[PDB]
RNA sequence: UCUGAUGGAGGAUCGAGUUGAUACUGACGUGCAAAUCGUUCAUUUCAAUCACGUUUAGGGGCGAAAGACUAAUCGAAAAG
RNA sequence: AUGAACUAGCCCUGAAAAUGGAUGGCGCUAAAGCGGA
RNA sequence: GUCAUCUAAUUAGUGACGCGCAUGAAUGGAUUAACGAGAUUCCCACUGUCCCUACUUGCUAUCUAGCGAAACCACAGCCA
RNA sequence: CCUUCGAUGUCGGCUCUUCCUAUCAUUGGGACGCAGAAGUCUCAAAGUGUCGGAUUGUUCACCCGCUAAUAGGGAACGUGAGCUGGGUUUAGACCGUCGUGAGACAGGUUAGUUUUACCCUACUGAUGAAUUUUAUUAUAUAUAUACAUAUAGUAUUGUGACAGUAAUCCAACUUGGUACGAGAGGAUUAGUUGGUUCAGACAAUUGGUACAGCAAUUGGUUGACAAACCAGUGUUGCGAAGCUAAGUCUGUUGGAUAAUGGCUGAACGCCUCUUAAGCCAGAAACCAUGCUGAUUAAACAAUACUAUCU
RNA sequence: UUUGCCUCAGGGUGCUGUAAACAUGAAAGUAAACUUUACGAUCUGUUGAGGCUUAUCCCUAGUGGUAAAGUGU
């Protein structure tokens, strides 16, 4: 219950193809639209780690696909910049099905987990199996 | 002041210089510059390069 | 008709015309409001620009995400030779503004200082200021007396010294610092002392403090409107280019506005940018500048190779948060800030780690010479 | 019937050249040019391409047909 | 010198549009406005 | 048009339905492998088409020496 | 059918600016069938902002979604020597209906050249003289003078009339599971930490860029090595410096008010915010402050030195 | 415009990635003589070497130079 996300590079547009890394039962999300995203007139919505997304899942379980869901941007590709003075990009795009509220569909991460989104989502870093 | 060291040299990295990369098992790699980064990216040994520091200890040159 | 869809102007018209600069140097458009309770003190100085580092510093800031944590910030360079006072104006004030009632001179200047009012200075026989310095002492206290009786503002004339620099420019740069502090009497005493004397960055500001910058912005020549004020590309099949304005304005009136981007200067602009805090003084003499408390090395500001387009500080510097307008070597005017802060920002005491020295040219490894040399071993 | 070779058919295929001209609705559009330039594209054993010679002449010719072409002139050429 | 109801002069509400703006302008109130002489 | 399907979302596409303003049989009806610089929809790949632009090369533009037109022109050229 | 048929380029979209308010949100208020929450009606207010997409040439429309809100309009139905050319609206062609036919069709379909600025003005930036019938918010040792004063060149520091102007909105948490409420629920305001859009800069770091440079390598060529060269930048890695955003930094507070709520207080013995006189508090509005320019004032001051000069 | 500046050089700082030459040096193997001699992509040592590094990088009273003196008042 801590909103200050801290600016994280805008990645991952509407369009983006990410993967689930969950046991939802989805393989892959299809972004659709940025929570909080405000006017700007020809500006793509985009996402960030921390960021909650509306997607549509192209391949995996019928009973997911061919809907509007809630995910959680967990994995990003695109180098950020956390204050300590580096910078950080995972190898791929990932994010977990989620609950409007903020909470899983699924139990268990795949992958590592950015920090960033952890603290900002409790019961999901809980679910993440190494936070990084 | 603490220093990190490099994954493809050796090198040491002093704060607000380099960059990370996590690979799909979830482990990181510490990388001082472009130069580096670009090398392990195109997944080439720091074995085999003549000016690194793992070569140098290979030959035993150091 | 409307817009089909809104969106905000390009660009802020508050910055208008976007012409150059009448100047190099950064001139003050006004200085901070008079407090008489405050003694008197000098409210500007003059710096160059001499480049940028970066710094880790452990952040105070409760209930953010980065609290205890060490965070890297980039700060800019300003070396800051002492300035020389040689000079009082007085003004008063009239309906139609501030008047000069007279500006008097201290006994000596320097060549450096009159250099300022020489095109070609090496060609001439430099009688500038030769024999208007023996006026009497007595006219020197009618004069002083006068502007105590009648002014209201008092400035004093301070000249920086480009020979303790690297410039290869040798004419001083002078300017009016407003004394701000007691009384007309009191103001007058407290320059008079230091008529002709240096004055240090130290005696004008103090670390932690939070100050305006005031300069010209690196030039560009004459760039598109894309560049100049951000508008969008027009799309790949557009016959005569893309890179301009479509519709330069409707039908009525029939002119074009001043409102709509053109081509024409980008940089080289006069700018006043608020909010720049001073995160350390760094004194001349002290051999370890650039150390701090968690490095305990013996280290000054200048990196490893020099500041790349300026050279080495060898002089005073101050340490400023963040970035500030103009190329390198570029006259840089601090000013005390017009209402003093009372945020949090501004009165955080800033605890600073580690201050990086390595080589701006390339990406440099090392934070010494000798640490470079230590590294690599003996060579051929 | 099946298998391997041989053989070399076809208004068969790709493709330079030739012969054209799909797109950029690119350049140019006071052009290099009263139709060009660049890239792209179609076409190459056949109803193929080219040259010279020869025939058909204006309410006529010629037309794998667009009222197309008939000397920058065509729903009736040009000259007087 | 009290309470009402009407009546009609001037004033006010009703009275919102796009370039900046027009009793022609300035301005004018012991009119330089309105109705007279 | 209605029903399915395609999408998060379908005046598009496809498959169906048919009292069809005004379908229909060499005015040829229905269907078709192969072929098409023909029209259309979707998917994978791909990418500066775009988010959102940046840097860069040649040739111009620019200044100079030389050379040197034209269109347009009642008179002209600030606004409410 | 008043002007244009010796031609004012006829839809939509894109781009860009400005304007209106009949205000969607944001600011401050009044009313409620107003407990709280949410909402509805309404006032001053145009400072700020009003989005991403599927289908359609579309305007319009309709859904998906974000948002705080996705308000309505004008500017020759703003905007074609700004573009585009999908539609409409030449010539080719197809279908259906109509016609004997040539052909017709606000019926459908497909293909169909979008010309010129070097002129004036406007606008954007860039040089730049000249300015006496001109100017003065003084100049002179508690004292006169406009019946006066000021030549000019360079150069610096300044004054700042006037013109422009800039910031905006949101979330989470604390107050607080509090006030309120039977419970269900559940604030305002302040504070903290962040963020959106916008603006102005900047390159320490990250990324981008390469006809600095170094290296590798294909074809060819110099007898070989070496050194190279050609392939309109041969092609590949890395790539300083410089530019650059997707990266980094910064983005005030005063006066006077509008709505409204009030004070004292007659008119009208009482009452009354005044719909008299006299007062107060008060909004993202206004004016300043701050910022930009100031050959926008054909503006001006002080200073420094000087010109056969006075 | 003579404690300046330009120039080259030295040094610093970086970029690239180990130059040319030589080696009873290695090298998958091969052929040719009465144990050695020839061919050999490539590799190793000398060699973090060599090259480049302001043209808009930094330092140096290091080298050489710093030119006619025309126009207006």
């Amino acid at each position: 219950t801590l909103k200050n996300k801290m600016r994280i590079t805008l990645s991952l547009p509407v369009g983006a193809l990410i993967n689930c890394c969950d046991n939802s039962g989805g393989k892959n999300l299809y972004i659709i639209a940025v929570q909080g995203f405000g006017s700007c007139l020809n500006r793509l919505p985009a996402a960030s780690l921390g960021d909650m997304v509306l997607a549509t899942v192209k391949k995996g379980k019928p009973d997911l696909r061919k809907k509007v869901l809630n995910a959680i941007i967990c994995r990003q590709s695109k180098a950020w910049r956390r204050h300590e003075g580096y910078y950080i990009y995972f190898e791929d795009n990932a994010g977990v099905i989620v609950n409007p509220k903020g909470e899983m569909k699924g139990s268990a991460i795949t992958g590592p987990v950015a920090r960033e989104c952890a603290e900002l989502w409790p019961k999901l870093s809980s679910a993440a199996s190494a936070i990084v | 002041v603490k220093t990190e060291a490099c994954s493809f040299s050796e090198y040491r990295i002093y704060p607000g210089r380099g960059q990370k990369y996590i690979a799909r098992d979830g482990k990181v790699y510490f990388y001082l510059s472009s130069k580096f980064a670009s090398l392990a990216l195109q997944k080439k040994k720091a074995a085999k390069l003549r000016w690194t520091q793992t070569w140098r200890r290979n030959n035993k040159k150091t | 008709s409307h817009r089909k869809f809104e969106r905000p102007r390009h660009g802020s018209l508050g910055f208008l015309p976007r012409k150059r600069c009448k100047r190099l140097r950064g001139k003050i458009r006004s200085f901070p409001k008079d407090d008489k309770e405050k003694p008197p003190h000098f409210t500007a100085f003059m710096g160059y620009k001499a480049g940028m580092t970066h710094i880790v510093r452990e952040v105070d800031k409760p209930g953010s995400k980065l609290h205890k944590k060490e965070i890297v910030e980039a700060c800019t360079i300003i070396e800051c030779a002492p300035m020389v006072v040689v000079g009082i104006v007085g003004y008063r004030e009239t309906p139609k503004g501030l008047r000069i009632l007279s500006t008097v001179w201290a006994n000596h200047v320097s060549d450096e200082f009159r250099r300022r009012y020489y095109k070609n200075w090496y060609k001439s026989e430099k009688k500038a200021f030769t024999k208007s310095l023996n006026v009497p002492e007595a006219t020197k206290n009618c004069l002083l007396k006068r502007i105590e009786k009648y002014c209201t503002v008092l400035r004093a004339i301070c000249h920086t010294q480009p020979s303790k620099t690297p410039l290869r420019m040798k004419k001083a740069h002078i300017m009016e610092v407003q004394i701000n502090g007691g009384s007309m009497k009191e103001k007058l005493e407290f320059v008079k002392e230091m008529l002709e004397k240096n004055l240090p960055v130290s005696t004008v500001f103090n670390p932690n403090e939070m100050i305006d910058v005031i300069s010209v912005t690196k030039g560009h020549g004459t760039k598109g409107v894309v560049s100049r004020y951000g508008v969008k590309r027009l799309p790949r099949k557009t016959h005569r280019g893309l890179r301009k304005v479509a519709c330069i304005g409707a039908w009525h009136p029939a002119r074009v506005q001043f409102q709509i981007p053109r081509h024409g200067q980008k940089g080289y602009f006069h700018r006043t940018e608020r909010n720049k805090k001073i995160y350390r003084i760094g004194l001349k003499t002290d051999k370890n500048s650039a150390s701090t408390d968690a490095d305990i090395t013996e280290k000054k500001i200048t990196p490893m190779g020099g500041f790349p387009h300026y050279g080495v500080v060898n002089e005073d510097f101050l340490l400023l948060k963040g970035c500030v307008a103009g190329t390198k070597k570029r006259p840089i005017t601090l000013r005390k800030n017009i209402v003093p802060q009372v945020s949090r920002d501004a009165l955080a005491q800033v605890s600073l780690k580690f201050i990086d020295t390595s080589s701006k040219i390339g990406h440099g490894r090392f934070q010494t010479s000798e640490e470079k040399v230590k590294y690599y071993g003996p060579l051929k």
